[PDB]
Parts: structure tokens; sequence; C-alpha cells
RNA sequence: CUGGUGCCAGCAGCCGCGGUAAUUCCAGCUCCAAUAGCGUAUAUUAAAGUUGUUGCAGUUAAAAAGCUCGUAGUUGAACU
RNA sequence: GCCAAGGAUGUUUUCAUUAAUCAAGAACGAAAGUUAGGGGAUCGAAGACGAUCAGAUACCGUCGUAGUCUUAACCAUAAACUAUGCCGACUAGGGAUCGGGCAAUGUUUCUCGACUUGCUCGGCACCUUACGAGAAAUCAAAGUCUUUGGGUUCC
RNA sequence: UGGUGGUGCAUGGCCGUUCUUAGUUGGUGGAGUGAUUUGUCUGCUUAAUUGCGAUAACGAACGAGACCUUAACCUGCUAA
């Protein structure tokens, strides 16, 4: 949020989740963040650059963090032939 | 009651992995060398531990025991660990009993040619 | 003297850690009050109640000193701590412990035009803790703390000025009245707000950022 | 799970499920046109017919109204459309 | 406090089941209410076949069984030792031991 | 974005299917009806060989881009998987632990055992339940090898094999650290890897 | 804090204290809230989300009628 | 055996809002109780005897009245229970089970039936879990309620 | 000032029973809003919470055990 000075006053900005769009609380000990690096040919992975996603503790209890996942790498490129839109 | 205490069990479980090459089944000689070693109060005490150990040195010479270990069963696990035969799942001769994984496998394009059926 | 023992108190002791809210980005469990107490200095506890809570033994009883006690900064963290324990003594220290562990961030709005630093909880936020619901809605400025001295004080070191409080269900019970004045005053950053709606860029956190100082 | 294509479900899916509760409601029955054994006219009969049918010319009963789909006896051809 | 679900019997989709008499006292319990026992027996003892045996006739024929069924209240049960009782946990158990 | 060099390599997928990585249980758990194939006849469902190596791969990614290699903790209460779990920790820098669990690990800071790793891969969610338990409680990610008839709670990446016999454990165990020492480091794709996976097998003996 | 009585005298809105060490009984002292005001009794309001339209509750704390039909009454699928 | 009726299912069958809830108002309403007739084997209120303890007077054993049966008239309640009003929508995983329907170049039987498997609708339920609720016991409803409002009776 | 004048319901020290046997107190974690619970036990065994074993528990301490006295079997190790 931002004052008529314009200047975003807050503690901090608390990190939407990736699958379902929630607020991953300050004490929200069941959500995880995974990342996973780029590869080129031939394997050895660049160091440095990676991309991350944020699991909240809700879908992880509820048992839907492996097909949100899934569904993630596949939107951004990283994993094919997992995950099918048709169901 | 012969049950033994949680001391003397540490004790003879200490004695066994620290002298085990060198230890003799022997009673007198078992207890000598408890004796020489430990710093036991009292001889009954030595006595007790004594006894346990050279129970356990039978027990082990039966059968091997899981619940002390020393150089000699660990480097015999070291050494039985690094055991390789042949390859087994990519050797005799083709894949066997595979009625459906065939037509998965055309699907996927990664078709294998060595197939029974059934 | 203080060793740490987590990966994460040993990047406080090394000082190298921003500031608790990016511990609280990335939701870190906390074990150590010593982390909270380097990143929060200046906080001011208030006991609350203690109370005999007794035990029917076999012979005769078994009595426990229950202690509650806030503890807050009065700019944005507060904590909740309860500790049985032998003495008066004993039982406050445990329960200040209790409450440093348990530090939570409180966001703050405005009931209006946003106009100077935030003053009120943005929106309405609730808690429930067994049949008693504290209900913190927010005020215009200048209306007070309306509430309960015992919510009244816990708004103050949350660092609230104005907010307007309902409740219900046994207020007489003491603990219970706190914890869930604890959690509305939690939740107010679990509300998705239309301001909360631009996408954050997921950003490096601590221990990956400074996994490379973990060693030896 | 949490994301299906509502508009577009399988058609494997639609197979699977009741007449009523798919995307879009319709029937599961079928005209069919019956030609007699031993003669050369056409019947348009219906899948889940209440009522025996009889032909106009020689022939024997064209179905029999069980509790679903009629029982087909003779032997005769059928073609949908 | 509802001690079971199943009120103590088992009955769903009913209002009204016939009574049954107890066998140690004769009591009123319902069908579905009372324990139903199995007690398959011989008609001799298992030293008495011999005896049987030797002064039986028609080439050693097979000697016949009585199956009789015991129903037991809930009282009588308990007391005969065939229905004791067990823990909240071990309550839910029923499969036969 | 995906490089067609990490792809079926039809060889290893001969492996696995001499080793019985697609024959599942009986049951479904619904949560991984994308990884079953056509029901075969008797209810054993076969997995999709292609949906398991992507995730196997993803695994493997998941697993490297850790700057520590001694954070990667590796559960298995199972037997079966000692041997597996224990060359897993030999060949890659992470650590194993087999059979006693010793629920507190991860939480608990006062015990000597205490470790906080920063990923952890599972052998079986169903036989490892307390650790996936403590991951939650203590905010890390799992990697699990998880079958037809296994909870998926707490579970981030899972692999769907059979993860009952011996032979699949092995196999994944020694497939997974391959990839993963192919991703990084030394043993380029073209030249294969002179350990072979009978050595991730547990003998009686 | 000090003298007198000692489950008595008595307090005491409620809990509760009083059977010789009475911080609650009556006398001295000090302090506390208000101040030319303080206290008491009654009627009402807020408390009372214990009259609930906002806004109660009905398995076990008070309460789903033995069941069914059905009139006033209330509510009433989508489309111009 | 006859008569009248009922739900679910199948249906490219017919009308087209004809529906939900009920103050009042009425039908049915266990057992026991009442009026009479017929019938009354066993059990059995009341009662009759004999141990029983100090007293038994009640439990126990035998007998035994009204009653238990039926017909024609009554009443109107019980732990009449799922201690949980009715209608409508949504909400997770599994396996059994009753009725119906669909499919099987599956097994079996002197044209169909029996068994098995899969899908679906309508019921009786069971195990796990708790996103969720509660004061908790517990609950797929007692959930979708301080983020409080789908409609409607009783209390 | 003395009191073998009273108060063991004011107590100190001690002693006798509970207990000639076998449990007790924490901490860090897990469950419950809370009182509390696990740790402190399916099983086997011992006089023993003694031990093996699984084990949301882990790590500890006290006690028991352990320790000390006595009773015989024997050693020419400085003896009377
Ligand atoms: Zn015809
Ligand atoms: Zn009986």
């Amino acid at each position: 949020m931002e004052n008529e000075a314009g200047q975003l006053v807050d503690l901090y900005v608390p990190r939407k989740c990736s699958a379902t769009n929630r607020i991953i609380q300050a004490k929200d000990h069941a959500s995880v963040q995974i990342n996973v690096c780029a590869v080129d040919a031939e394997g050895r992975q660049i160091p440095g650059e990676k991309t991350t996603y944020a699991i909240s503790g809700f879908v992880r209890s509820k048992g839907e963090s492996d097909d949100c996942i899934n569904r993630l790498t596949t939107q951004d490129g990283l994993l094919e032939g997992v995950w099918s839109y048709q169901r | 009651g012969r049950v033994r205490t949680k001391t003397t069990k540490r004790a003879s479980r200490v004695v066994i992995e620290k002298y085990y090459p060198r230890l003799t089944l022997d009673f007198q000689t078992n207890k000598r060398i408890v004796d020489e070693v430990a710093i036991i109060a009292s001889k009954r005490l030595r006595n007790k531990i004594a006894g346990y150990t050279t129970h356990l040195m039978k027990r082990i010479q039966r059968g091997p025991v899981r619940g002390i270990s020393f150089k000699l069963q660990e480097e015999e696990r070291e050494r039985k660990d690094q055991y390789v035969p042949e390859v087994s799942e990519l050797e005799v001769d083709r894949v066997n009993v595979d009625q459906d994984t065939k037509d998965m496998l055309k699907s996927l394009g990664y078709d294998q040619i060595p197939v029974r059926v059934l | 003297e203080w060793v740490p023992v987590t990966k994460l108190g040993r990047l406080v002791k090394a000082g190298k850690i921003k500031s608790i809210e990016e511990i609280y980005l990335y939701s870190l469990p906390i074990k150590e009050y010593q982390i909270v107490d380097y990143f929060l200095p200046r906080l001011n506890d208030e006991v609350m109640k203690v109370v005999p809570v007794q035990k029917q033994t076999r012979a005769g009883q078994r009595t426990r000193f229950k202690a509650f006690v806030v503890i807050g900064d009065s700019d944005g963290h507060v904590g909740l701590g309860i500790k049985c324990a032998k003495e008066v003594a004993t039982a406050i220290r445990g329960a200040i412990i209790m409450g440093k562990l348990s530090i939570m961030p409180i966001r703050r709005g405005y009931w209006g035009t946003a106009l100077g630093d935030p003053h009120t909880v943005p929106v309405k936020v609730s808690g429930k803790c067994g049949s008693v619901t504290v209900r913190l809605v927010p005020a215009p400025r200048g209306a007070g703390l309306v509430a309960a001295p015992v919510t009244k004080r816990f708004l103050q070191l949350a660092g609230i000025e104005d907010c307007y409080t309902q409740s219900r269900g046994s207020t007489k019970t003491l603990g219970n009245f706190v914890k869930a004045a604890f959690a509305a005053a939690s939740l107010t950053y679990g509300i998705l707000t239309p301001n909360l709606w631009a996408e954050r860029p997921f950003g490096q956190t601590p221990i990956e950022e400074y996994a490379d100082i973990l060693m030896q | 799970v949490l994301a299906v294509d509502l508009l577009n479900p399988s058609h494997e899916s639609e197979m699977r499920k009741h007449k009523l509760k798919q995307l879009v409601q319709g029937p599961r029955s079928f005209f069919m046109d019956v030609k007699c054994p031993g003669c050369f006219n056409i019947t348009t009969v219906f899948s889940h017919a209440q009522t025996v049918v009889i032909c106009g010319s020689c022939a024997s009963v064209l179905c029999q109204p069980t509790g679903g789909k009629a029982r087909l006896m003779e032997g005769c051809s059928f073609r949908r459309k | 406090t509802q001690k079971r679900r199943n009120n103590g019997r088992n009955k769903h989709g009913r209002g009204h089941v016939k009574f049954v008499r107890c066998i140690n006292c004769s009591r009123a319990v319902p069908k579905d209410k009372a324990i139903k026992r199995w007690t398959i027996r011989n008609m001799v003892e298992t030293a008495a076949i011999r005896d049987l045996s030797e002064a039986s006739v028609y080439s050693e024929y097979t000697i016949p069984k009585l199956y009789i069924k015991l129903q037991y209240c809930v009282s009588c049960a308990i007391h005969s030792r065939v229905v004791r009782v067990r823990s909240r946990e071990g309550r839910r158990i029923r499969t036969p031991p | 974005g995906r490089p067609n060099i990490l792809n079926a390599t039809d060889e290893d997928i001969k492996q696995l299917l001499a080793a019985n990585c697609h024959i599942g249980s009986k049951n479904l758990e619904v949560r991984m009806d994308n990884y079953v194939w056509k029901r075969r006849s008797d209810g054993v469902h076969i997995l999709n060989l292609g949906k398991t190596w992507e995730k196997l791969v993803l695994a493997a990614r998941v697993i490297a881009t850790i700057e520590n290699p001694a954070d990667v903790c590796v559960v298995s209460t199972r037997t079966y998987g000692h041997r597996a779990v224990l060359k897993f920790a030999a060949h890659t820098g992470a650590t194993a632990i087999a059979g006693r669990f010793t629920p507190g690990n991860f939480t608990n800071y006062i015990t000597r055992t205490y470790r906080e790793p920063r990923l952890i891969v599972v052998t079986d969610p169903r036989a490892d339940a307390q650790a996936i338990k403590e991951a939650s409680f203590v905010n890390i990610p799992v990697i699990a090898l998880c079958d037809t008839d296994s909870i998926l709670n707490h579970v981030d990446i899972a692999i769907p094999t059979n993860n009952k016999g011996r032979k699949s454990i092995g196999l994944i165990w020694y497939l997974l650290a391959r990839e993963v020492l192919r991703v990084r480091g030394t043993l380029s794709r073209s030249a294969p890897w002179d350990v072979m996976p009978d050595l991730y097998f547990y003998r009686d003996p």
C-alpha cells in the first residue's frame, strides 16, 4: 500500500502462491519453494540461472503440489508430455 | 533372575568393540584382559562383565550380531558392499510378459523391438 | 554467551541477514529467541495474568504456575507466550521466550485517505479460539482503542492506535481471549486485498543466497 | 484437478457419464432401419421402443420391449443414421 | 454421550425388529442387539471316540455332530465371558479374533 | 526450454521394463490417475514410462542447483532401499538415512541428530510418512518415489514407479544418481557410467 | 501498620473473612477515587450476540411436534 | 390366488410452472389400558404358597386372575431415536451392498439364466482424512456462519 | 528470672507406617483452545522403569542395580 507521498509503507509484501494465487503467511511452515536450474546440451547446467516456484502449505497438505508443479513446469517449458489440460 | 544391567551391557559392548582382534574365548584370558583394560571398581562386577563378554563371543562365533560392531565387521561391510554381478535387467535375451506395454511403447515412440507378449 | 545451532541462527550471528521481514517473507521457522532479540530490540512485555492450574496427583496435587505474557515493540510486532513453571520468575521468563519465538508481523492501514503513517488495521480481521472470537475492525483516526483492558494493551504493543473490537464467548478465560486476539491480529496479512495483486519476482531467499558462508 | 477443461471435456469422459450429467444433455438412443429376412421393405424402429412393432409384410415380431433396449431376434441388419 | 455409532446394535432403514430370548437367563433382547455364537460340538468326547469305535457297528461309521446357535443378551454375554469389555480404541474392531 | 538431449534413452527404458518399474499395485488413489496407462487385466496399473522418465529428470534438476551438496537428505525405512540410498550418498555428496528415522530430527533443535537439510528424497511415502511429516513441519521440499498405492500429501516431486521391488528401487536410485551426476560436474552424457545399476540392489545376502 | 472481642459479636451487592498472630469485626494512623460533593434505595438503558431483522440456540447443556395430507401466510427455475 | 397401490430405472412419451413449507384443519398411529362378542395352549399384572437375611413384604421355584389371540367400536403416548424438521445447490479418497440400465468376438447353462469385470442413476450403510465445524465427545453433515442473509414451519 | 505448667493443628531434629517394594523429577520435541498427554511400552523376561526389541520421540538425572559389613574355601607375600 502507498500513502499520499506515494512511497510503499508496510513491513513487507508477502509472496503469492504460484498455483492458487494465495498469500503465504509468516508461519506457513508447510509451504515450500523449489528451484530448477536451466540445462544446456549435454548436461552441464548453467550456474546462476534458475526458475523458482512457491507452493503454499494448503496445496501441499491437500496433495495438489505434484500436479501444480507439473502444470507450472509445462507452462514454463521445462517439462513435456506429463500434464494435459484436456481431462 | 540373572539379568545384567545397562552398566555391564555398555562395559561389555565397549571392550569387545575395542579389543575384538586380540580377545581370547578362554574365560581366564578374557578376564585377564578385562582387568588390564578396564578400571572396574569390584571383582564381582568385573567377573559379570567378563561372563557377558565371553557369552557375546560365543554368540558372535555362532552367528553375526547387529548389536555390536567393530573394525573387522566394518571392513567386511565395506568389502561386501562393492560386490556387483553382471547386468541382470538388460540381459536374458529380451523382456517377457508385456501385453499392453508394447502398445504404450508404440504410442510413445520409444518402442523396443524385443517383446514377447504374454 | 549465545552459540548458534541452526543455520539461520548462525547467519544471524554472522550478522548477514538484512531484516526479520526477510525471514518472514519465506516463513522460516524460528527455534531460538536470540535471533528475534537481535533483530528486534527494546521489546516491552506485559504480564497479563498468573494462575495456579493444578493436577490431582496420587497423594496431594501437582500445582504449576501458568503465566501469560504479551511482548511487543509497539511498532508492528507482537508475540504471545504461555508458560507453566514452578515459580513466578521462571514462568514469566519462560512465557517471554515463547512470546519472542512467536513474534508475528502486524499489517496496519488507514481508515480513509492514506495520509501520514498507518494507524489502524486495514480490513476487518477476526480470530476464534475455543468459542471466544475477537473481531478487529478499522476505526477512524483518533477513535482510540475501544477494547477490553487486555485487548487494549495487546493492541498498544501491536502498534495500532485506533481500532474497534468485538468479543464473544467466555471472555473470562484470559488464555483463550489473548489467543483469539493474537490470531485476529496476525491474520491481517492473510487477507488478499486488491493492493496485493502485483506479482513479486520470487526472491533469492536468504538460505539459498548465503549458503556459501555456511561452511566450517 | 485444480485445472480442468470444463468447456471441452474428454470424449472418453463424456461417454462414461450419465446422459444428463454431460456438459450438454442429449439422447443416447438411435433410430435404425430394419429389413425383413424374407422381404424387401424397410421399417424404422426405436432402440427403447415400448410397444411391439408389426411389419406390414410377411414377418414375425420385429422387436421385444425389454426394460432398456428392445431385443432383436430375427436375422436382420440395421443401419444407424 | 453416544458411546457407539451403532447405538449398541446394527439396524438401518428399519423401525422394529422381532425380539428373541436369551439362553442363560432368557431375557427379551432384540434380534440384532443380541449376541449370536456358534457351538458345533460332537456327540462323543475326544477320548470317547476310541471306546465308541470299539463298541460300534457299521464299519467304523462317521460319528454325527450337533450344530446349535446361542443368543446372549449383553449382561449374560459379559458374565459368561463370550463377550468382554474393550478399550475405546479397540471397540471399533468388528473382526472376530 | 527443455533440451532434446534429456530424452527417453531407450536402453534405460528397456532396463526399467525388465526391472518391472511399470508394474504397479492394484489400487489407483486417483491422485496418480495421470501417471498410469490403460488398466491391464486382473487389476494391474501400468505406469507411463515417458512421464516417469520426465519426472525423474525433473527430480534430478531439483536435486541439482543446490549450493551445498551435504544438505540433501535421503530417507529409506524399508530394508530394500538401504543399499540404494547408501550408494546414492556414496556417489553424490548427499546424506542418507536407513531403517529407523528417529522422529524429531528436523525439529527438536537440541538433539545431536538434528541436521536440517535443504531437500529430502524419500524411497516410499507410505513407509516414510514420518519424514514427510517433519519436512512439512520444518519447510523442506520433498521428492519421493511413489506408487499408485501411495499418499502424495506434502510431496512436491513424485516418481511414479513400482517402489516395491528391489530391482525397481535400485534401478531408479541408480538412474537418479546418474542423472544428477550427468547434469553437473563430470560423467558426460555420451560416455556411459562405469558403475552399473546392480550395485544399488540390496542382497540378503 | 498497632491496641480490644475471638466461627461470637459481626461483616458480607458475589466469592469470601471471623475456632488469639483478624490485611475483610471496632478504635488510632496513612493512602486511595470524587470534591461542595460523596453514598444509599428504586425505575430504565448499555452490558444482553441472555429476545438475536441486523444478530441467538435446538445430537449430548433449555428445546425438531410419532408420521403424513394440506388451507390462509411466506417463498417462488430461465427467457421478451 | 385375487384386488388396489408404490419407489427406482429405461424412454427423441404427454401437460407446461401445475412447486416447497406449513397456524388452523384431518388420516394413520407399537405396547399397555376400555366397551362388548367369539376364543382362551404357553407365558403372565393381582394373588396363592416354601427357603433367604434380623426383618422379605421383592428377586427365586410351582400354580394362577385381568391380560397376551380375533371381530366391531374407543384413545392418542413411549428412549414413538438417526435424542439430529422439510425442499434446493456445492464440497474428498476407497472398498463392499440392494434395485434398474448400458457394454463384454470374458467363463459357464439343459436363449436365456448363473458368475466376473467396467460405467451410470436411485437407496441402506462402512473405513480413512479433516480443507471445514464444534466446548469437546464427534460430524460428508452437526461443513459452505464475526468472511454472520437460498426458501419455510415447530420450539 | 525457673517451670517434667499447656499447645506435636505452629514447628526444628529424629523415629514409626504407606513401601520387607519399585517407581520419581526435568528439559527439547509431537497431540489437545485448555485441564493434560507421549516420553514412563505391542511383545518376551527379571525381585526390579532389569534387559532385548519395536517405538513421536530424543536426550537426562534420582532410585533400584550398583556400594559397604559379616560368613566360611585357600596364600609359606614383612610376623609373633
Ligand atoms: Zn416383423
Ligand atoms: Zn441373558
